[PDB]
């Protein structure tokens, strides 16, 4: 046992998509607040959601620092003001790697257009959250030849779908005269083992 | 939306879907394929969370699966952009901006104070020696 | 010091070398041009009260050069809830008979308030340890300054991190752990009373005094190094205390 009021934060989980990173824990207080610190294995300690009752803290702007660190977290519990239970109880998160960890987001097919016998299908950018210097750097600009951009695609007198990969925001596909394509693309770094691939994006279709 | 009449119409994606929104079946009779159809119910099913527009102080939303994310100008932050940078000028915040020592005031600006052998300076954060050797800096360096 | 290396002379103008009857005894700090803290336990030992000296500007042992500085010890203060023999409230403040001379290689550490130090220098990951003392543990003691980076951890963590032994002493709240736990690295017996500073926006602090360990760089083990924030007040209201005519002085604590 130690002091009176408050109890500790558990099951500290990293939020994370296309770099906008939340730390969300539990429990709700009651009579108590929190507060958050971030840092690299030997950077110093960062405060941030200072004496929040929230039971989340966005870390975004902290780890586009640079995503390629390992951050970890810890959120104390400070008794209410006066419930000054007769250092504060904290608990550390897991560690958290931005680059090799963060969720790839929903893509968005641009556009398809028709050239004779051949298509070209192009993803948009997806904008990140990290910034260089008033704009949004894209997945490809944060990634690189580390990102790939895959497209599932079939006819309707098909029987299967096919895919097609690239290292760029675009596909050119080889397609049977006449006949109408529908696609889906999705963001992939393969060389990951877990969190490979973002989810698929809406479907689209020539008609 | 199926009325007798607009139905005569060929089975069209975008009529019964982009247009008119379809269930699952209608789409799946054009997709023919169910891997085909859920690959593409998945997202047209999925809702568009930022139709709440739940990013605040002039984000910008951006749709994912069950989710947003936001999008926020240089002076904000939190998932929906409602923290306020310039609201966090508080001592346990990297010390205020404080060079030495920060001093909150409830109500009011917080403010910076220096060791002895120090003073503050007008821009109300750093702090300059005011004797020759000053505690804590290294001469032969500095 | 274990692992570390040589402060360049005048780089830590802040360090005491304390002797008694001309052995070396323990290592200081110096805060002002007159006062020193160092640890209370460097002086359970003394019978000679009046042979204590405090050397400042001081680097290689083995030679003197002119920027070394001594001076009588006149008073050493400290807490009365000190238990002679164990680690609790390891701290001293000790003044000087006649003020040294503020040089090149003469300066002192800045002694933070109590607020800043808790809520901001707690924070600074790294900071720096010196001393004369054993090299190694149970090995011979330094001939030059040493001088060694190591990383503050909050009491959870430490006791998280470190290997059980059936009886030591209890880590309290006037206490705090920096270091590794990988063996490499420590402070180390002959550098108790040794400053562990902290720089912050260009400016070293003193947050912390060498006190002691389960040896010197044990496998699962970390330094424990008295928290000095705890002390603040109590510190400068005895700055601030006209002089007693015997050296020794336990005054109370808060
Ligand atoms: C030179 C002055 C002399 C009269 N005083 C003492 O010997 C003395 C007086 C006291 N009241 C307490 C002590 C004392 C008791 N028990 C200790 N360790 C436990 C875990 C076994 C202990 O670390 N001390 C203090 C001490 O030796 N200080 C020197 C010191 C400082 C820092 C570190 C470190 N960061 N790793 C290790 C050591 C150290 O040498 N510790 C040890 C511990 C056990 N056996 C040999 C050496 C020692
Ligand atoms: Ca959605
Ligand atoms: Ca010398
Ligand atoms: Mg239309």
């Amino acid at each position: 046992s130690g002091t009176t009021n408050t109890v500790a934060a558990y099951n500290l989980t990293w939020k994370s998509t296309n770099f906008k990173t939340i730390l969300e824990w539990e429990p709700k207080p009651v009579n108590q607040v929190y507060t958050v610190q971030i840092s690299t294995k030997s950077g110093d300690w960062k405060s941030k959601c200072f004496y929040t009752t929230d039971t989340e803290c966005d870390l975004t702007d902290e780890i586009v620092k640079d995503v390629k660190q390992t951050y970890l977290a810890r959120v104390f519990s400070y008794p209410a003001g006066n419930v000054e239970s007769t250092e504060p109880l904290y608990e550390n998160s897991p560690e958290f790697t931005p680059y090799l960890e963060t969720n790839l987001g929903q893509p968005t097919i641009q556009s398809f257009e028709q050239v004779g016998t051949k298509v070209n299908v192009t993803v948009e950018d997806e904008r990140t959250l990290v910034r260089r210097n008033n704009t949004f750097l894209s997945l490809r600009d944060v990634f690189g030849k580390d990102l790939i951009y895959t497209l599932y695609y079939w006819k309707s007198s098909s029987s299967g779908k096919k895919t097609a990969k690239t290292n760029t925001n675009e596909f050119l596909i080889d397609v049977d005269k006449g006949e109408n394509y529908c696609f889906s693309v999705q963001a992939v770094i393969p060389s990951r083992t877990v969190n490979r691939k973002s989810t698929d994006s809406p479907v689209e279709c020539m008609g | 939306a199926n009325a007798f009449l607009e139905e005569l119409r060929p089975g069209s994606l975008e009529r019964e879907c982009k247009e008119e929104q379809c269930s699952f079946e209608e789409a799946r009779e054009i997709f023919k394929d169910a891997e085909r159809t859920k690959l593409f119910w998945i997202s047209y099913s999925d809702g568009d969370q930022c139709a709440s527009s739940p990013c605040q102080n002039g984000g910008s939303c951006k749709d994912q699966l069950q989710s947003y994310i936001c999008f926020c100008l240089p002076a904000f932050e939190g998932r929906n952009c409602e923290t306020h940078k310039d609201d966090q000028l508080i001592c346990v915040n990297e010390n205020g901006g404080c060079e030495q020592y920060c001093s909150d005031h409830t109500g009011t600006k917080r403010s910076c104070r220096c060791h002895e052998g120090y003073s503050l300076l007008a821009d109300g954060v750093s702090c300059t020696p005011t004797v020759e050797y000053p505690c804590g800096k290294i001469p032969i360096l500095e | 010091i274990v692992g570390g290396k040589v402060c360049p002379k005048g780089e830590c103008p802040w360090q005491v070398l304390l002797l008694v009857n001309g052995a070396q005894l323990c290592g200081g700090t110096l805060i002002n041009t007159i006062w020193v803290v160092s640890a209370a336990h460097c002086f359970d030992k003394i019978k000679n009260w009046r042979n204590l000296i405090a050397v400042l500007g001081e680097h290689d042992l083995s030679e003197h050069d002119g920027d070394e500085q001594s001076r009588r010890v006149a008073q050493v203060i400290i807490p009365s809830t000190y238990v002679p023999g164990t680690t609790n409230h390891d701290i001293a403040l000790l003044r000087l008979h006649q003020p040294v001379v503020l040089t090149d290689h003469v300066v002192p550490l800045c002694l933070p308030e109590r607020t800043f130090s808790e809520r901001t220098l707690a924070f600074v990951r790294f900071s720096l340890v010196s001393g004369w003392g054993q090299l190694l543990d149970r090995g011979a003691t330094a001939l030059e300054l040493m001088v060694l980076n190591v990383p503050r951890l909050m009491t959870q963590d430490c006791l998280q991190q470190s290997r059980k032994v059936g009886d030591s002493p209890n880590i309290t709240e006037y206490m705090f752990c920096a270091g590794y736990s990988d063996g490499s690295k420590d402070s180390c017996k002959g550098d108790s009373g040794g400053p562990h500073a902290t720089h912050y926006r260009g400016t070293w602090y003193l947050t912390g005094i060498v006190s002691w360990g389960q040896g010197c760089a044990t496998v699962g083990h970390f330094g424990v190094y008295t928290r000095v924030s705890q002390y603040i007040e109590w510190l400068q209201k005895l700055m601030r205390s006209e002089p007693r005519p015997g050296v020794l002085l336990r005054a109370p604590f808060p």
